[PDB]
């Protein structure tokens, strides 16, 4: 019963790819109430815009142990490295599904899935540090948007693939 | 001869019957004042028939064109011999006529809303750590679980043993799955450090939250009100209370008099009813500073959200008005003193102020004052736990599937 | 004008410099300064005299005479009585009373409220009882569930596993069922969270040490409690309690009539001495002015007033047919309205006091934890140890 | 009788807006009420005229003319003046001044801090700093002694097994297998005792840290302010404070002046309104220097974000100025002295300075702000989490490369 | 001609050199007042000879039955023109003579002793508990250890195994060997319950002690001292302080005055040096109000255990006596105001009040309050760690001796 | 194994001597108390102040769960029963060293002795709890003999359970 397992890994990777694409495309991260005054502002990691207010229609780009994290938040280097490593993991699992003889390919696949978990944790923690790190932020707050839940679901399917593919590693190692 | 008495209704003296005006007239009067009038008429012997107030007010000094109005104004200007309706003691009232005796005392008292709060259930579990931290630690727990499986199977000891070790590590319990390589051991050690500092921080914050929540005390007396901040309070304008506050010279009394003298908010209001309604609308921080009698009346009303706190700031008294030189000044004084001593006034106060009140009949309704985590706040954990246990029971049946289906 | 006054401790006292001056400027307090203020208000030369009889003023009802201040004013010895005198039904047909310038009534008083030191209750002084009933119920439930779902776990091994889970420890043996893992994890989580909550609650209780008011705080609570109650032998309180129709004081009267006869005391000094020697014993019902005087004296231990009951008035007494009756009436009304008797009351009964700790709370060192909070643990420890060694001996001898 | 008073000073206030309570007493404040009090004391007609110069007083010795209230007095159109006017060398020789009714001070002010949100220092804030190094040293030492007991004394435990045993010993969890010896029991027990005492102390310390808050001031004196050299400072572009700083004699003041000499981001503020706006806008730096009376006036202003640290750099006072000697100089001098000795002047000062303020009513701090453990106190915790888990993964990878 | 300057024998201003003997003549006195007199004589131009008043008292011009004496008394009698000495400005000494200008500001203020608490070592470790409780828990631990060993021998294991299991049970540890049988299981359970309850109680007690230690209210200004009602305060029977307290007008100062007049702490002082001695001997249980000048002199000259706190309660000045009808009235005023504005007087004040003072408060930095632990109570944790390493070396050496 | 039985004998005799010194004499009460602060002492059936205003006299002193604990702490009947049970424990240890072929009843004697020891522990801790309950007591060098009685009881118990470990090899 390994064909259903590899199909589950493939569909989980495809779901992760779809979630990454709609994350880098849409701006539904946080249902923040800011200005465009507490109004619904699509605060984005890569694109922050508005729907209401007098300035609706035009929006622009956002931007000894704190400067590095501030530069990380400004440049979004870890989400970018994350999506690149998901692309590399998709390429390597495509090589695995087309070439079965090689063995280190799924070692690389498991390492890529785990590092995807690492980079997702780093990205979400720097995002919540950027959001909840200011004492100024504002009568209402919190109430995270949909794309936070999509990122959480991407994380859950990340442990799903990182459990099932590693189980496939264990069974192919013991056989 | 039939004697007419001037009666003015505010609460609850000359309130009309609920059957409109289908009765014979003066016999359709129920209240403290009319019962006292019937008793004082039966004591010595005369007629207790009521009269209609001409102006509807109590009367003032009126320096313009002199004269008088109200119940005392009708009494001084003929056609009146007995006044039953209560009225406060004031110098301009004494300089014209004389009172008999204050049948029952009163005083200006502070008024606050009844503190009502309800402890939550599953939401009470997320008080001292919010909800983002719990999600972060749960997702970090599943991440370190799959990382522990990777390092145990890469550097028995399956996914089940990895979940065993991670679940034991999350509560500092430990497990027998000890890998030979030091890598999984150091991963477990740093995760132990993280979960222990989370537990210590949670305990610290819950202790701090409990101490700061229970440390606060209800307002009382007048000095605590004087040094109180961020809570509004004051009195009305059209009344003798403002005159008494202005005429006071005591250091504490003049101190908070100067405090609300620069009344930046809407300290002064017009009527007691509108002020009471807007206190109901606000219900978070205001005080009206009314008389003790009407406060005791309104804390027995239908909403049952007001209560009497503190003591009386002064020693004001009531009194029944009698004209000078009349034959019904001394006998009424003797008889009202006799009824005050007999306690029948206390009986009438109890029946018309505590017995006829449809709401709040039992004053001792909530006096346990349990200053500990009872089954209202922490038992919500007992909810989610049993829910989790229910979840356990639910997964039990699906594990029963894993047992038999 | 000549006035007579009765030597009453919370109204008139002898000055420390007794040999400095004798006469008008020889007393300080409420009564003499109020007399001086009203005399300056009307304008008259005044002298202070003491009562020759010492009686408060009452009718003997057999010889038709009065003894005390009312007896002196009726029989022509004084034309004014600035001494305090309550208004009664019998003292109106022979004497005239002004408007009451003070309000007084029968009020409760208890002993000093102190922190109790129980032995067994201090083991679970925070939280409640139902909390530990439910934690034992959950312990038995999780033990039974873990025993049944695992089928080495017998009727003792699962109990040992749950018991070890109850005190932050793991176990030597682990099952191979994920249901057991899930139930053990959720029980571990519950145990940890409830231990953290209990420790924090104990920390808050130990860091506040706030004393709560006792049960004796209202008349309804007074009738529903088992504590004793007492009053004075014969007086205004006894006369008020002799005849009642309020349906709340008859139960109190029957409680007096059915309890021990020790509830009656002669003097208020004997009463405060009797209540001072015990934290409980008999709380008393006495005058508000007596309570306010006793709460601001050198023994700053009991200062509890509680609720206010009954209504009584203190007024100046004037004889019949006096030209200053209206004058003294308007004078006392002006002093009550503009306010100088209340100012002097605040300056003398509140500002002048042996201790000022009642005005604002103070922080005291909590000192060592002592052993009362721990003594209850050792009892259940030694009891469980004895039960364990007895059952060990029985099990090893029989089985 | 003519009396002058500058309206552009925190000593007068308009009654309503206009055409309300019209007449003579149109301005209410400290100085006008003091003038009315002394006029009732000695007998002086009341006036309302204001000099159109605007300045309180200056010495334009280049043009040989005096501008302001002092010039209006010395050339002559009035004889009594009540206004905030400093006393200097050139002013005394032309106009005699009475005794100073109020002492003047010059002090520095800083913006009130909001919160601190550091990185790993958030978790480093409790249990001091050197305790971490000492407890790591203790962990290394107990690991060395445990390894010595297990190996030299009479096994199946290397250096890695010994350090893991010590790490699990540090964390009140237990061990997989006991050494089963009479020697290691006591050292394991004392190490467990030390680590549980440390953990309980940390929990109690964080509870005490979180139950109440103090907001300790970053600075406390002008000498420490000059010594720290991390916060920008600006006095004023020109005026009494700038002249005093440019011609001082105390040793630290020359260093302070040289610090103003090497000032990059234009610390010389043109107006005091711009200075207070700048110090209320940014709280990280740019603390201001200003007179004590203006600082205390801004202490009770609607933004409510300012706090002085105490200490008077210079001492002077505000005096009453009269033109030359006459029959009124001695009278007004004794009147000012009598009002200064009595508390009536202090009564007016306290009343007009505290009844017009609302910011200071909430004294000390507000205890009704708890919320929960937001990420500000958790940023250190999750940063040490991400660092520990990343380093654990890295050492796992390198140990696999070493062994497997 | 030769002019005279009369100086009162006052401790903080003029000093008669204790050596006496030589240097007698012009330089008979060294101090602030004689230096100011030398400077004013060099500035305006004259020759000054030092003089001492006969009665040794300041004196006044009260309208009594003649018998007038004092500094102003000898000034008005004729044999005095310039008096360079401290002199409080008062209305009773203004109707006959006028002062020039207050060179420095006087203000009455509270003084307090230094709060110093030295946390002990191993004694501070048992501070957050009773020593009876520690004795109880340790002796109960060894008792249940031997009881568990005997019941395990009744119903594989040795004395070392018994000690290991007992102490790991004592301090929440796992073990490789299992507590067999239900009796041993329930002994382990009940004793784990005891160790959990006692560790929770100890953590709660330590949290309570640290919370009550940090949450403390230091005394500042006068309102806090008024509403603390725990430290005794008072002033002299007569003087400027008594006159200011008699004429209080503010409600809080009226409360302070009536608290002082309640005579609960009384005055308890005759000479202000005796008040300084008794407030040093009170161990912080008493407080006293005196002038800021002499308070600074006490804080400098005396050993550093007392200082000032809070701001000045009132504004007051100084002055020098001048004749009513002499030509030495205006130039001395102009020159003393020039010296006050220039800062040379400030330089002399700094030299005489900061340099020649045997105190490290102004000559060195203070201690920063970083909260948390400061090697004071955790120092006791490090001394019980020293005891732990002593036990570790003891058990290791005795085990090696036993095998040897 | 003669060293074991001689160690048990010398430990039992030393425990006899020190417990007689502990309970027999009148030496165990030091506190800041008033008998005017002067030397005071409690006892088993009477309380006595050696010097001060009470010289030459030695006064016979008087006095559900709360009542029981108060009676035990005040009347000291349970400490009397505990020391008498120590007396029977010593007598049965003497019988044990007289009857050396007693396999089980020697162990039973050990259980009775440690039960008497824990009874003395509960008695002394309720005694000091009542001492701490007076406000709302230190070692008196004979209350230190009571502490040494606990220590010698634990020592004789641990050497006894050491020789039952030796009995395991013997039996
Ligand atoms: O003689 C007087 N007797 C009064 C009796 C009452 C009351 F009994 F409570 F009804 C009141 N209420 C005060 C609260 O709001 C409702 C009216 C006002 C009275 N006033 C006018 P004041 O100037 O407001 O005291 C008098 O003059
Ligand atoms: O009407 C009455 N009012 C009273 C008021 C007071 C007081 F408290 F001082 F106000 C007192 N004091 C009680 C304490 O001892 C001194 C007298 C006695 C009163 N009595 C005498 P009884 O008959 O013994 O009650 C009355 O009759
Ligand atoms: O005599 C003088 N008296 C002054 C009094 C005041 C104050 F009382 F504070 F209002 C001030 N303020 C300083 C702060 O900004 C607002 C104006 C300036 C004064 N100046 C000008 P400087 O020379 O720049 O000090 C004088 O000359």
């Amino acid at each position: 019963d390994r064909g259903v397992q590899m199909l589950l890994t493939t569909v989980g990777a495809f779901a992760a790819f779809s979630l990454m694409t709609i994350a880098v495309g849409t701006d539904y991260w946080l249902y923040s109430r800011g200005v465009c005054e507490e109004v619904m502002t699509h605060s984005g990691l890569w694109r922050t815009c508005c729907l209401e207010g007098n300035f609706k229609g035009l929006c622009k780009q956002i931007d000894t142990a704190e400067y590095f994290l501030r530069a990380v938040r400004a440049s979004s280097i870890f989400p970018i490295l994350s999506v690149i490593l998901l692309f590399m993991g998709g390429l390597c699992i495509a090589a695995s599904e087309f070439y079965k003889t090689r063995h280190n390919i799924i070692l690389s696949a498991g390492i890529f899935f785990v590092s995807a978990g690492l980079s997702n944790i780093i990205g979400i923690i720097v995002y919540i540090s950027a959001n909840a790190g200011d004492p100024s932020k504002k009568k209402n707050s919190y109430s995270y948007g949909w794309s936070f839940y999509f990122g959480a679901l991407s994380f859950i399917i990340a442990e799903m693939v990182g459990v099932l593919a590693v189980h496939m590693f264990i069974d192919r190692h013991k056989q | 001869r039939t004697y007419i008495v001037t009666t003015i209704l505010e609460d609850p003296y000359v309130m009309l019957k609920k059957n409109a005006n289908q009765f014979e007239g003066n016999d359709r009067y129920e209240g403290y004042c009319v019962e006292l009038a019937a008793e004082i008429a039966k004591h010595v012997g005369y007629s207790y028939r009521l009269e209609i107030v001409s102006d509807g007010k109590y009367g003032a000094r009126d320096p313009d064109t002199k004269a008088w109005n109200g119940m005392v104004g009708e009494l001084v200007y003929g056609r009146a011999d007995v006044a039953v309706a209560p009225l406060t003691i004031t110098l301009v009232r004494e300089e014209v006529i004389d009172f008999s005796k204050p049948f029952m005392s009163l005083g200006i008292s502070i008024m606050i809303k009844k503190p009502q709060k309800s402890k939550p259930g599953v939401f009470s579990f997320l008080d001292p750590l919010a909800y983002e931290i719990w999600m972060c630690i749960v997702f970090a727990y599943i991440g370190v679980s799959v990382v522990l499986f990777l390092v145990s199977r890469f550097s028995e000891f399956g996914i089940f043993n990895s979940l065993w070790f991670s679940l034991g590590a999350f509560m500092q319990q430990g497990c027998d799955i000890s890998p030979r390589s030091l890598s999984g051991r150091i991963v477990g050690g740093v995760w132990w450090f993280f979960t222990l500092i989370i537990i210590s921080s949670y305990t610290a914050n819950l202790a701090a939250f409990l101490t700061v929540e229970r440390m606060v005390s209800p307002i009382e007396s007048a000095e605590d009100l004087a040094k109180q901040t961020e809570i509004a309070y004051g009195t009305l304008e059209a009344g003798s209370t403002k005159e008494f506050f202005r005429r006071s010279k005591i250091a504490v009394f003049e101190k908070m008099w100067t405090y609300m003298k620069s009344a930046e908010p809407s300290v002064f209001v017009r009527t007691t009813e509108e002020g009471m309604i807007r206190v109901r609308k606000s219900k978070g921080k205001y005080a009206y500073l009314l008389e003790s009698t009407m406060n005791e009346y309104i804390e027995q009303r239908k909403p049952c959200d007001t209560m009497k706190v503190g003591g009386n700031l002064d020693s004001k008294g009531y009194g029944i008005a009698t004209p000078k030189g009349s034959a019904l000044r001394n006998p009424v004084n003797l008889a009202v003193l006799k009824l005050n001593e007999q306690g029948l006034l206390d009986k009438l106060k109890n029946k018309w102020w505590y017995d006829k009140g449809e709401c709040g009949s039992g004053g001792g309704d909530s006096k346990d004052k349990t200053s500990a985590l009872s089954l209202s706040n922490v038992a919500g954990v007992f909810y989610i736990l049993i829910g989790g246990l229910g979840l356990a029971m639910l997964v039990a049946l699906i594990e029963f599937c894993y047992k038999s289906r």
